[PDB]
């Protein structure tokens, strides 16, 4: 599909794209040492 | 005879849109243009532009005596003047900054002040120019003052010294209008020694202060002023 | 060895001299120069009196009392009785010229006072009534002797405000203009060099100024004890490259 | 990236940029840096807003104006009767865009002409009217309008723009000044004569626009207003001067209130914050 | 192809992945597979439509407001009277959209701005006029309106909007923050006072909006409503927080009613289905 | 002057549309980014994360 | 982004862009012997 | 169904623009030129002709 | 800037360009024998 | 750049285009350079506004 950008404005555009670089980590294992799944989570 | 489809906002008159429209005289030639010196590109480039601060507010009408600091000799320690510093109200909401900053929303930079000394030649002084950043009141003497920011000026053959404010903030634009989260500091003098002057001499020497924008000076968010109005249309 | 103060002007048969300059100022970067093909439209060839008229012109002196208020000239219009300028000026229909202001005021390092001479190109005048009322043609045209400030206001002549520049503006933006300033400690002059700014290639000397320099006092005069109250201020002027067009009879002006 | 400030340490020199010669007429560009240790900032912006053709380049209103839609039958002065009106094109009537224009002296650019008329019934009528005006460009010497149908409004060669009540006409105009700008200020009369005005000059027309509805009458009379923006395109300003600080009061003169003395606010101490 | 599963068979290890610590305040990421034999099986699935771009680009009501057109003679409050009225664009008055931004901390995007203006007449009148509204965006130190037709509705450097009842209109505007984003929460003061209020920050300002009708008035009186709608474009948000359970009660407070007991729904037993 | 036929649906806004405006503010410089820690990009990034269930339900 | 122009006549165009070309100096020094920031402004 | 915005002016009639039309007589073939002596481009081709001044006026 | 025509017959399309090749000559001086100016306009 | 006026100094010939003869029917293109000392200039117009299409247009 096809758009050109009739304004001078960047806020004028439409929406942005999807992301694709999801990173649930910063928040399901903000650890500082590292846990592998399957290891002792405390040894 | 394509299929098109019509948007929300279509037929508006949008003050601040950019378009093409047809012209009223085709075909139209305009007179040639001459060379004409002094031309603006950018409001950035006259507020650059140091022009006097109406410090001596006191009074009830306008008068030359506004622009004028008074100095008294043989005083020690003691305060010249003080001010907020707010550039879209106070004593610069007249000058030139102050009066462009009113058709815009947000400020951010640093600033210039000059003050220039007019009293006789075979006089003498220290002063001490101080800028106090947000956060506390402004000083109440010259110890609370030299804590900031601040200038010991040595009057003699250089007859101005310059002071710049350095953009000393958190958030990085403050409001024109006189907002409190946003506000910059205050601005004071002292004598850092005192004024002298010669034998048959006497009565106040004065002080010419100038303000403008550094390079470093933002704008931003165009909108009207609160320094022009009418109640009805003019007419010749 | 040489100083940004001593300074010498030599234009013409005329040669000025100052010891306490302080720089001088070239109005917006530009130095005065001829009208150019592409930018003249009247076909006619225009005359260069040269070293005749491009010569300094002293106004008739005035004097800085501890109460002035200030001075106003209108350019061409102070210059209309100089030499042979005046002359050229009354008998072509249209002219063209920049000028070299000299602004002198000596005293001792005993005294204190600032002036603030400027040059305001279009200095449109307020009338004394506002309204609709306009400033009367022979207020904006009096010559050499200018504009006195601390004049009582008269029915159709200009305001007094130097306040309020005689316009409806803040004297403190008077800045914007070019300027210099005449502050005893420092200063003895003020010299400032005009080029010629017009919306017009050429345009008629006597129906139209260019401009209007104006000498305010800011910091009030003060003398030493004992010492004569007063000082005067003189004014020296002189027309660069200048020509003129359209000759024929002499112009006739109102008075 | 352009540097907004460098990284400057401690100093102890005989170049003292903190002083300086005001008297001179000069603003030298001294940054915090000459009188304050700094660190590096980026400036991360470029001016954009404050561009001359952006400070000029939005619509602003410079005229309102109206004009009616009665039965003509019987009246001798068609102008009173406000069949139709006239505006002699000037920027400076309303305030708020002349204060801006007037920043600079001479101003050159095209104008985005918007026209809105809105309409109004003020008593009883039994339906809104849906109403034609017609906008005639009047230049200087053309023949004026005199009955709200005259021969006038063919506009064989005048331009006029047809359009409906509750919308608007949109069309652009090119400087159309006799001299290579346009005279925001003119310090002198048309003619060497005691008597002539001062200031105002044909150097600043842009002409006279003429109004009227071309529709007949109907049973009521329908109130049109007529509201007119300017807009600045492709801008050029020469020599800045001071901004206005007292009030206007007259068309193109420079004339202020003579009971208007306190611009500037005051204190009682020159020392409180 | 993206796998959701994989096969996985039986197990005997010394590797235990259905055990963990909580403690720590991590989430390790087990699949089924961890804890039970699976096939392989595909996404088929990319997670579109919970990107915040997503979550926050459709346009959301955020304010509701009336105006009037009558007869504005002698009325000596024009605002009082519904003349013309006054919002300051905030996002938190209206509930849905409230919640939905409030999922973060700081937020940072462009609006697009659609409004609707619906007219009514509740009371007799012989027709329906065809209004045209003005909305202008008042940026604070700007000259408030006093009047319906003040100097102010000039707007010279606000930008201003008409269009028609019953018609809407569209306009983006870009990131206003004085800020790098906008704050969702703020725990602080403008300044160390005692008495200051907390939580609201000139840190959200958005601005003030103006409305009125620029027609003048007719028989009847009618009363104009206006719906603005906010979308969210090129979004970035940060700092997820925990959803808003209770009411709320106040704009730009976490305020929650006292008297407000039970969010969490109740049984009887812990045991039943 | 190009012909053209408007289709059913021409003026009606959904919000859920997403499609061009011309800018309010035209030529205005939004504040730089700062780097933030926490960036949120899809909500399935958060639900992975474990909160506590109310399983004492009884009250 | 792009824009064609519809019309004959230049004035039916629309907005000119930023004229990068700032320049304070011809209202800041305008000084016909050159000043320089951290020398005696007069000797 | 190619999405639009309609602006300020749509639908007036100003009769100094300059746009193309549906011809109303399609397929028509206008009668051949002819050589005509006299051809005019430009008015100020025709000024450049001197004609007499009436100054005697008086009458 | 740019034109290009949505209807078959050229009556159809707007307005023609300027004719440059202006000649006042046909009627300033239609003149059997040239007369060349500065020369006796009859010897 | 078409030339609206040359540059034209002082003459004494015996070419003398002031002079002519309007009995004949023509309007020779005389310039004020055939009677007045000029100086060059540029027409910076094309007479775009004069073509009888706009005239007419
Ligand atoms: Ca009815």
């Amino acid at each position: 599909y096809t758009v050109i950008n009739y304004y001078k404005d960047a806020a004028s555009s439409s929406s942005a794209g999807q992301s694709f670089s999801m990173d649930p980590s910063k928040f399901t294992e903000p650890v500082k040492d590292l846990m592998l799944k399957g290891a002792p989570a405390l040894n | 005879g394509l299929p098109t489809t019509t948007l929300p906002g279509s037929g508006q008159f949008l003050t601040t849109d950019d378009r093409q429209s047809p012209s009223a005289l085709p075909s139209y030639e305009p007179t040639p243009r001459i060379h004409i010196p002094g031309k603006v590109r950018n409001l950035l480039e006259i507020i650059q532009v140091g022009t006097l601060i109406p410090m001596n507010n006191t009074g009830t009408n306008d008068n030359v005596t506004n622009y004028l600091i008074p100095l008294h000799a043989d005083r020690q320690n003691e305060q010249i003047f003080g001010t907020k510093l707010y550039i879209g109200d106070g004593v610069f909401k007249t000058t030139l900054l102050g009066e462009i900053a009113q058709y815009y929303t947000h400020w951010s930079g640093s600033l210039r002040i000059s003050l220039m000394y007019t009293g006789p030649a075979l006089s003498s002084a220290k002063i001490i120019l101080a800028y106090t950043p947000p956060g506390t009141r402004g000083p109440e003497d010259k110890k609370e003052a030299m804590l900031g920011t601040h200038v010991v000026w040595d009057i003699g053959l250089q007859s101005t010294i310059v002071m710049t404010i350095p953009w000393t903030s958190g958030v990085q634009f403050r409001y024109t209008d006189p907002d409190t989260y946003t506000s910059a500091g205050y601005l004071s003098c002292w004598y850092l020694t005192s004024l002298i002057l010669p034998p048959q001499t006497s009565g106040q020497v004065y002080l010419l202060s100038f303000i403008s924008a550094c390079p470093d000076f933002k704008l931003r968010l165009m909108k009207d002023t609160q320094t022009i109005s009418q109640t009805d249309a003019l007419t010749e | 060895g040489y100083s940004d103060r001593v300074q010498q002007i030599t234009l013409g048969n005329s040669t000025i001299t100052t010891q306490e300059a302080r720089n001088a100022i070239v109005c917006y970067a530009e130095w005065p120069e001829y009208l150019s093909d592409n930018d003249a439209s009247d076909v006619n060839k225009t005359s260069k009196p040269d070293i005749s008229v491009c010569r300094f012109y002293t106004l008739d002196s005035k004097t800085w009392k501890a109460t002035s208020k200030g001075w106003c000239w209108k350019l061409p219009d102070a210059l209309k009785d100089m030499g042979v300028f005046g002359q050229n000026m009354f008998y072509h229909s249209l002219g063209r010229t920049g000028y070299t202001i000299h602004v002198q005021c000596n005293a001792t390092k005993f005294h204190s006072g600032c002036l603030l001479v400027v040059v305001i190109p279009e200095h449109q005048l307020a009338s004394h009534e506002g309204g609709t009322v306009s400033v009367k043609y022979k207020y904006t045209h009096p010559g050499d002797r200018g504009i006195d400030l601390d004049t009582v206001e008269v029915a159709g002549g200009p305001t007094s405000d130097a306040i309020y520049n005689m316009d409806g503006t803040l004297l403190g933006n008077l800045l914007i203009f070019p300027h210099q300033f005449i502050n005893m400690r420092t200063n003895n002059t003020a010299t400032i060099v005009v080029p010629y700014i017009n919306s017009v290639p050429i345009d008629s000397m006597t129906r139209h100024n260019n401009v209007s320099l104006m000498v305010v006092p800011i910091a009030p005069l003060n003398a030493p004890t004992g010492s004569s109250p007063t000082l005067p201020v003189t004014v020296t002027i002189a027309p660069m490259c200048t020509e003129f067009t359209g000759i024929r009879s002499r112009s006739i002006v109102p008075q | 990236q352009t540097l907004a400030s460098v990284s400057s340490g401690p100093k102890h020199t005989q170049s003292v940029p903190a002083l300086t010669a005001n008297e001179t007429g000069a603003t030298l560009p001294t940054r915090p840096s000459d009188n304050v240790e700094t660190r590096t900032t980026y400036m991360h912006f470029n001016g954009s807003e404050t561009d001359v053709e952006s400070f000029l380049g939005r619509a602003a209103c410079v005229h309102v104006t109206e004009i009616k839609n009665k039965n003509a039958a019987g009246l001798d002065n068609h102008r009173k009767e406000g069949l139709f009106n006239d505006w002699k094109i000037n920027l400076s009537s309303l305030v708020q865009l002349r204060k801006k224009l007037e920043l600079f002296t001479y101003v050159r650019f095209d104008s985005e002409y918007t026209i809105l008329a809105t309409a109004s019934q003020p008593e009883a009528s039994s339906y809104s009217s849906n109403l034609t005006v017609q906008a005639m460009y009047v230049p200087p010497g053309a023949p004026n309008p005199k009955e709200w149908d005259d021969y006038t409004w063919q506009s064989a060669s005048n331009p006029s723009v047809f359009f409906k009540v509750g919308e608007t006409s949109r069309f652009s105009v090119p400087f159309v000044g006799i001299a290579s700008a346009y005279n925001c200020f003119y310090d002198g009369y048309s003619h060497d004569d005691p008597d002539t005005p001062y200031g105002i000059t044909v150097l600043n027309h842009m002409g006279s626009m003429a109004f009227r509805v071309v529709n007949e009458h109907d049973v009521h009379t329908t109130i049109v207003k007529i509201r007119v923006y300017h807009r600045a395109k492709h801008v050029e300003a020469w020599i800045p001067r001071a901004p206005r600080a007292l009030p206007y009061v007259s068309i193109g003169r420079t004339n202020y209130p003579r009971d208007s003395k306190t611009i500037v606010k005051k204190r009682t101490n020159i020392k409180t914050y």
